[PDB]
């Protein structure tokens, strides 16, 4: 059964790397896909995911295959990179949602205020927060086989700063977007019925495929990370549920970088 | 696919008026922005006007007041009324439809634009 | 702001040889009120202002020799000279005056002739020039038909009376 | 016959302003519109500005709109072009040309052109021309040490025309220009308006 | 004789003598329809001077004034003892019984619009300002929105005219109306027009040219202004009329009506440009201000030391120690300050 798990993890890592490389190539190669400011976040996410598939997933995979942690004096930096990449990906998703909300609610002000400088400042703030929440506590021994669990206070603080606040922000963003879409679709429907649902259904299906997937991927991991310190649960289930958080890194570009533009880019590239 | 068919372009004397029209055939999401850009030979393409499905309109600082953009709520046909046309207004006017179907992105539909020429001749 | 293009950048033809030049417009310049095409040609000689030769691309101006003929329509126009005279050595510019006025790049026309040998002369630096410290000799080649004969050279424009160039070189 | 004479061109530094003037004679200036058109080797002919008969409508180029202003005084038959925020790209020969009446019905474009005035935009300071005579039959005169392009030379104050050759000026390594006027005989006068010099070479 | 639409039939035909408000005669004098009759001092002395000033145009007398007429609030004593003094109080009294005047002609409704300060062709510095048309100010806006609100509140019919209003008032149906001296012969009490937002109603005074009631008429006149005698009036009223037809009937909003009026007032604008601006205002009222600004802008467009060397070889002239050293250097490089050799 171990060989099957190893093969599955290797296939997942290879798929993640391939997706990230294809996205980065489609971005840096063509110029019509880099003109949009929002794309500056998309790549910023892909890059993050790439790191997850490089400096996070392979090490844990080989450690689980070997059954222990052979890389002595390396678990600290590994956890640091893991937390950095996780926080960076989550905040990239959050800022992407905020950007889409600003573009859908006020596109006229969006086109004049959302300049490349603003996107760069946001990507900066995101990566700087990910670095501060990850390295500063680990290097200073604040988070205190590498199976030791995180401390209660640090675990709670990191879970709040990394997941829950972005979760609420994305929730309110998508809720407002859905309300605007409903208002416009129902105006169109009223005009139609006065002259003489399926659109709202598609919008809700997309919003579900996004938010419910993100939740099923990340939420239970943080729930366990918050419960266990105060403990109850075996490490096997914790690993099985945190692997979903890393698979989310590969699932992200399938939803955020798979629109008509990216499809045409991948078709004309390969 | 979405097909944008433009009409109304032609030759007009300076100071006259012209009503360009563009009909969009195809499924377009409720949240969409229909606008008109202009491209001159040698120069770059700049925004002329835009209108969102919600009814809000936007115009450039150089064409504010002279040009007006509207849309048929029931047919998604966009009309651009131009008045007091000046010689520098001669250009290819492209209709652009920005569709937000995918909330994570936006798709741009073009209609190849139509030529517009303003004359500066004198008579009588 | 209509743009015009002239494919012939610089060409040379013998005296009396029928020459032709083309002009390409980015859009039609036909006027509907009178159905006339608003394109004209100007001739600018070396050291002079442009002179109107043909207007409307079909009507020749007063005092212009008949050898110049303008034809074409839409976006492609043509100017033909049946017998190019040595006095016709000038630059031809296309002009449109329907929309905002604009000019083309220009077509430089040169007159070919027999190979004339150059008359060579040398002038050393005078005492007035040597006083300041300059001791550059001056070599001169007059009546050299071929254009190619710390040093700097200068060639005169092809005269409209003999069609022979003149070169000067200094150190 | 129609006559158009321009003036006011000279040496100006980047950012300064210059007022070019044009005098017209031989026709009812009040009835015809005017055009200022600039020409340079790097861009050729390029319409700069146009003013109508009654100054009701004024048109400017795409690259000059806002910086240049065209005006006219009909009681004295004069045209004016004010150029502000001059830049290196503005260096060129400017010509004035009248517009025939009612081109929409007759189709006659700008027919008469003036003599043209050169305008140079550079920080370099003005410098007077230095002449050097070279005797041999043919005799020459080498003019050097002058930055402004508007220089001219005439032999015997224009007594003869055939046999003279004035080589175009070239950019000297020192940033200045130099020309040579040679006459093949079987004393010349050089004029430099940017420096206001009139010197007899011999 | 008195043919219908006399003001509209006279231009196309041009009767020997025409009796009508002076505001039209001005236009007739623009094309040369009225004969310049020479008056006499005997007729000028026996008539009032303000009438001559009103009928005066370009410093010449056109016709002889006849009488001054102004709108007044005619109310029936049998219905209400005291007439209302404020327009805001009219909607109330009405709903306590159940005002009605001619909504077709703009002359009867213009006082309400100008009550809050609406004006046209401001008379400043002793002359009318044609370019200054303030029919879109806040006063006219408030007046027209109050009018359309009263029309929507089931107080006045949208199709009634002078004939229907007269037939209803004579029969004792309506409580009060707005009529001038011409209605006294057919028909109680008469008073001044009610005030609107504290400001008094400014009705136009119609001086025709070839007692308590008179007191109220003169008070309404002096509280108003005399109509301009400019040719553009013939258009102005028409524009206003359209606005009313576009406002009372509910065909468009107040802003659209005022924009259409402003566009129609401008005579210099051609038919094509007029229709273009109309279409631009219809499909986009948000930028109506900029559209009107551009229209007004286009309206005015279509409106009808020195050195001298004397050397043996180099002689001439060229262009205080700072300049002297430079001149010396120039002379040395070549091989009023004058230098000889
Ligand atoms: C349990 C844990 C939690 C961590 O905290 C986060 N991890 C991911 C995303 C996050 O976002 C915000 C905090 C955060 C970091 C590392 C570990 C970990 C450790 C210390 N040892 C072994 C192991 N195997 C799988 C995971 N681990």
């Amino acid at each position: 059964v171990r060989i099957l798990t190893a093969c599955f993890l290797s296939l997942l890592i290879l798929s993640t790397l391939l997706g990230n490389t294809l996205v980065c190539a489609a971005v840096i190669r063509f110029r019509h896909l880099r003109s949009k400011v929002t794309n500056f976040f998309v790549i910023s996410l892909a890059v993050s995911d790439l790191l997850v598939a490089v400096l996070v997933m392979p090490w844990k995979a080989v450690a689980e295959i070997a059954g222990f942690w052979p890389f002595g004096s390396f678990c600290n930096i590994w956890v640091a990179f893991d937390i950095m990449c996780s926080t960076a990906s989550i905040w990239n998703l959050c800022v992407i949602s905020v950007d889409r909300y600003w573009a859908i609610s006020s596109p006229f002000r969006y086109e004049r205020k959302m300049t490349p400088k603003a996107a760069f400042i946001l990507i900066s703030v995101a990566w700087t927060l990910s670095v501060l929440i990850s390295f500063i506590p680990v290097q200073l021994s604040w988070h205190k086989n590498c199976d030791s669990s995180l401390s209660r206070t640090y675990a709670i603080s990191s879970s709040v700063i990394s997941f829950y606040i972005p979760v609420a922000i994305m929730i309110v963003t998508y809720t407002r977007i859905y309300r605007i879409a409903q208002k416009q679709i129902r105006r169109i429907a009223a005009l139609e019925r006065a002259a003489v649902f399926k659109r709202e259904t598609k919008v809700l299906k997309t919003l579900s495929v996004i938010m419910g997937v993100f939740v099923c991927c990340w939420l239970p991991f943080f729930i366990l990370n918050c419960i266990l310190p105060f403990c109850c649960i075996d490490s096997n289930t914790f690993d099985v549920f945190v692997w979903f958080g890393w698979a989310n890194s590969a699932l992200n570009p399938i939803i955020y970088a798979f629109n008509a533009d990216f499809r045409k880019a991948f078709s004309t590239l390969l | 696919q979405v097909q944008l068919q433009e009409s109304g372009g032609g030759l007009v004397q300076a100071g006259g008026s012209l009503r360009l029209s563009c009909a969009a055939s195809g499924s377009i999401f409720a949240l969409n922005i229909m606008g008109w850009y202009r491209q001159a030979p040698g120069k770059q393409r700049e925004l002329v006007a835009a209108i969102h499905s919600g009814g809000t309109t936007n115009y450039a600082n150089s064409v504010k007041g002279r040009f007006t953009i509207s849309r048929d709520n029931a047919a998604n046909t966009v009309y651009l009324q131009m008045n007091s046309l000046k010689p520098e207004d001669t250009a290819v006017y492209y209709c652009n439809v920005k569709d937000f179907g995918a909330i994570v992105a936006d798709r741009d539909y073009w209609g190849q634009g139509t030529q517009v020429t303003v004359s500066s001749l004198e008579h009588h | 702001n209509i743009m015009l293009t002239q494919s012939p950048s610089s060409l040379a033809v013998s005296a009396g040889e029928r020459v032709t030049m083309s002009c390409k417009s980015t859009q039609s310049i036909l006027y509907n009120s009178n159905q006339k095409t608003y394109l004209a040609w100007y001739q600018q000689k070396p050291g002079q202002s442009p002179k109107l030769l043909i207007y409307w691309a079909s009507t020749r101006a007063s005092g212009v020799p008949d050898r110049f003929t303008g034809s074409g329509s839409g976006t492609d126009f043509t100017l033909t000279i049946n017998s190019v005279q040595p006095e016709d050595l000038a630059v031809y510019y296309c002009h449109q005056y329907l929309s905002a006025w604009t000019f083309g790049g220009g077509t430089k026309l040169e007159i070919k002739r027999t190979v004339a040998a150059p008359s060579v002369f040398i002038f050393p630096p005078s005492d007035e020039q040597l006083k300041s410290g300059t001791a550059s000799v001056v070599c001169l080649l007059n009546n050299f038909y071929p254009r190619e004969a710390n040093s700097q050279e200068s060639v005169t424009e092809q005269d409209s009376k003999d069609s022979t160039y003149s070169l000067s070189s200094t150190l | 016959d129609v006559q158009l004479v321009e003036s006011g061109g000279g040496l100006v530094q980047p950012g300064k302003s210059l007022r070019l003037s044009c005098a017209a004679s031989g026709f009812t200036f009040s009835n015809f519109g005017m055009h200022w058109v600039r020409q340079a080797p790097e861009m050729g002919l390029e319409w700069v500005a146009y003013i109508s008969s009654g100054s009701t409508t004024k048109y400017y180029g795409d690259t000059v709109k806002g910086r240049f202003t065209i005006s006219r005084d009909n009681p004295k038959n004069t045209l004016y072009l004010q150029m502000n925020s001059l830049r290196s790209e503005d260096t060129a020969m400017y010509y004035c040309a009248r517009r025939p009446l009612y081109d929409g019905d007759y189709g006659y474009p700008m027919d008469y052109w003036g003599q043209g005035t050169s305008v140079t935009v550079s920080s370099a300071s003005t410098k007077g021309p230095s002449v050097f005579p070279l005797a041999p039959a043919a005799l020459g005169c080498l003019v050097k040490d002058y930055f402004p392009e508007p220089v001219t030379v005439s032999w015997n104050s224009g007594a003869l025309t055939s046999g003279v050759h004035t080589f175009p000026a070239v950019l000297q390594s020192s940033g200045l220009y130099s020309l040579s006027s040679v006459v093949t005989v079987p004393i010349c006068n050089v004029n430099h308006k940017p420096s206001n010099t009139k010197v007899d070479k011999k | 004789e008195h043919p219908d639409k006399l003001e509209e039939k006279f231009p196309q035909v041009a009767p020997d003598i025409i009796f009508w408000a002076h505001d039209r005669f001005g236009g007739y004098a623009q094309s040369g329809l009225l004969a310049e009759i020479t008056p006499d001092k005997a007729f000028q002395d026996k008539l009032y001077p303000f009438t001559w000033d009103a009928v005066r145009y370009n410093g010449k007398l056109i016709a002889y004034p006849i009488a001054v007429e102004a709108l007044s609030l005619i109310y029936n004593k049998d219905l209400l003892p005291n007439p209302p003094k404020t327009w805001e109080e009219i909607p109330a009294l009405d709903k306590e019984l159940k005002l009605m005047f001619n909504l077709q002609e703009p002359y009867f409704t213009w006082p309400l619009i100008a009550a809050d300060g609406g004006y046209a062709f401001k008379y400043e510095n002793g002359k009318y300002d044609i370019k200054d048309v303030g029919v879109d100010n806040a006063g006219a806006k408030a007046g027209l929105t109050f009018l359309v609100d009263l029309i929507k509140n089931k107080h006045m019919n949208a199709d009634t005219d002078y004939s229907i209003a007269e037939a209803a008032f004579n029969k004792g149906e309506t409580a009060m109306t707005i009529n001038g001296p011409w209605a006294w012969s057919n028909i109680y009490g008469v008073t001044v027009l009610p005030t609107f937002k504290g400001q008094p109603s400014k009705p136009f005074v119609g001086v025709l040219s070839a007692d308590p009631r008179i007191a109220a008429t003169m008070e309404n006149a002096q509280k108003g202004e005399i109509m301009p005698n400019i040719p553009q009036m013939s258009a102005f009223w028409y524009a206003v009329r359209t606005a009313v037809i576009n406002a009372a009937s509910g065909r468009q909003t107040v802003d659209q009506a005022l924009a259409f009026a402003q566009i129609l007032i401008m005579p210099n604008l051609t038919e094509e440009q007029r229709n273009g601006f109309i279409q631009s205002l219809k499909d986009d009222p948000s930028v109506s201000k900029e559209i009107l600004a551009e229209a007004k802008k286009l309206n005015e467009h279509q409106a009808p030391y020195k050195l001298v060397i004397n050397g043996k070889t180099l002689k001439g002239e060229t262009t205080a120690e700072t300049a002297e050293k430079a001149f010396k250097q120039y002379a040395n490089d070549n091989g009023t300050f004058t230098v000889t050799e």
